[PDB]
């Protein structure tokens, strides 16, 4: 709810669940990975581009 | 073989139903829904009719 009620970021799409009740699975791993592009990009972190 | 065969993706996220209800939205729920449901009923006429 910390991140997915910030509002500040500027896109949240998610792919095989979703948003709002995320807060509802439990999870085997997750890992946060990081990078800087130019904004242009953002289509470029999608599945089949 | 008509048990075993709840056991297949169907092409969906996943199999078992109870999870896909309770892990993607309603607006996307019924889309992988419903290639789980032609799935099965294409099974359970297959074993009527033999």
């Amino acid at each position: 709810s910390v991140l997915y009620n910030s509002a500040s970021f500027s896109t949240f799409k998610c792919y095989g669940v979703s948003p709002t009740k995320l807060n509802d699975l439990c999870f085997t791993n997750v890992y946060a990975d990081s990078f800087v592009i130019r904004g242009d990009e953002v289509r470029q972190i999608a599945p089949g581009q | 073989t008509l048990v075993k065969q709840l056991s297949s993706n169907f092409g969906a996220i996943s199999s078992v139903l109870n999870d896909i209800l309770a892990r993607l939205d309603p607006p996307e729920a019924e889309v992988q829904i419903d290639r789980l449901i032609t799935g099965r009923l294409q099974s359970l006429q297959t074993y009527v009719t033999q």
